[PDB]
């Protein structure tokens, strides 16, 4: 089916004190696969896939000159969007970059994005286009005729729908064992009496990979919406994902109540009810 | 592989 | 500027049993800014020697870390999860259930 590539980058001032700490994280679909953190002894890009561990050593080296210069750039940008910004110099601010490539069932390309924020609100962005900039407010203006004057919308279009797509085609081989996997989830249901006419009853999914995945609770095939409680897909650590979805049902009316489970891995969805 | 060409803002 | 609250979660890797060898996670979302001290309790005292992942994003921004620990789970023994960050007045616990 579809596949993504993704690099997210974190670059944070210390306001007492050092240089920016940078963290570079790099993804295929929802694994991680190269590593990069400014405070690390090692100084290079580091592997944290199986299928990446087999790229060369010049391989590594470029990846390192890249994130450094990335690093060294969003350095000097804390201190330049701190002026566009009016804003003290005893601060901490975060600078947050996103950026990435699509490829259908197929292999060619789909979707290319990049996505730029600052102190948790957005700041800059590359439309479907790639083409356009879109600024979040005045100050990122200056930013966006900076980028279209130096014509760096193109440098983003050209290593977005090319490079990107030729690489991800690569690792997608590379890894054809361990990306490739649709984990399905090991569903069940618990119960547990919160009240002397109430009781409260827990539907479970672990082990699942990809993370994309729909817990729905309902009563007489009707979604229950109200009454309900969903947890926010976590990770088990050792490449899967766990989620649960509880609903508070009244004493008896156990058997009226039914949780469905969609995901990629199964077949025809799940349908758990208690007894 | 990460992006090769960096812009300064 | 903005900051957000962060949401913990505390759990097992696999399904606990009493004696069998495990990782115990403390996997908290939803966090800004970056700068989060997070810490995993057993009876009360500090678990020493915990790794944790590389920090990553979401769709708004929010922060995500997971803070894991191998462990061997007993019916005496006590799990929980000491999180501290910026927007808290205090630091929140939040104790180890094995169905949560
Ligand atoms: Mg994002």
């Amino acid at each position: 089916g579809s596949h993504s590539m993704r690099y997210f980058y974190t670059s944070v001032s210390r306001p007492g004190r050092g240089e920016p700490r940078f963290i570079a994280v790099g993804y295929v679909d929802d694994t991680q696969f190269v590593r990069f953190d400014s405070d690390a002894a090692s100084q290079r890009m580091e592997p944290r896939a199986p299928w990446i561990e087999q790229e060369g050593p010049e391989y590594w080296d470029q990846e390192t000159r890249n994130v450094k210069a990335q690093s060294q750039t969003d350095r000097v940008d804390l201190g330049t969007l701190r002026g566009y910004y009016n804003q003290s110099e005893d601060g901490s601010h975060t600078i947050q970059i996103m950026y990435g490539c699509d490829v259908g069932p197929d292999g060619r390309f789909l979707r290319g994005y990049r996505q730029d924020a600052y102190d948790g609100k957005d700041y800059i962005a590359l439309n479907e286009d790639l083409r356009s900039w879109t600024a979040a407010d005045m100050a990122a203006q200056i930013t966006k005729r900076k980028w279209e004057a130096a014509h760096a919308a193109e440098q983003q279009r050209a290593y977005l729908e090319g490079r990107c797509v030729e690489w991800l085609r690569r690792y997608l081989e590379n890894g054809k064992e361990t990306l490739q996997r649709t984990d399905p989830p090991k569903t069940h249901m618990t119960h547990h009496p919160i009240s002397d006419h109430e009781a409260t009853l827990r539907c479970w999914a672990l082990g699942f990979y990809p993370a994309e995945i729909t817990l729905t609770w309902q009563r007489d095939g009707e979604d229950q919406t109200q009454d309900t409680e969903l947890v926010e897909t976590r990770p088990a650590g050792d490449g899967t994902f766990q989620k649960w979805a509880a609903v508070v049902v009244p004493s008896g009316e156990e058997q009226r109540y039914t949780c469905h489970v969609q995901h990629e891995g199964l077949p025809k969805p799940l349908t758990l009810r208690w007894e | 592989s990460a992006l090769e060409w960096i812009k300064n803002k | 500027m903005i900051q957000r609250t962060p949401k913990i979660q505390v759990y097992s890797r696999h399904p606990a049993e009493n004696g069998k060898s495990n990782f115990l996670n403390c996997y908290v979302s939803g966090f800004h800014p970056s700068d989060i001290e997070v810490d995993l309790l057993k009876n009360g005292e500090r678990i020493e020697k915990v790794e944790h992942s590389d920090l990553s994003f979401s769709k708004d921004w929010s922060f995500y870390l997971l803070y894991y620990t191998e462990f061997t789970p007993t019916e005496k023994d006590e799990y929980a999860c000491r999180v501290n960050h910026v927007t808290l007045s205090q630091p929140k616990i939040v104790k180890w259930d094995r169905d949560m």
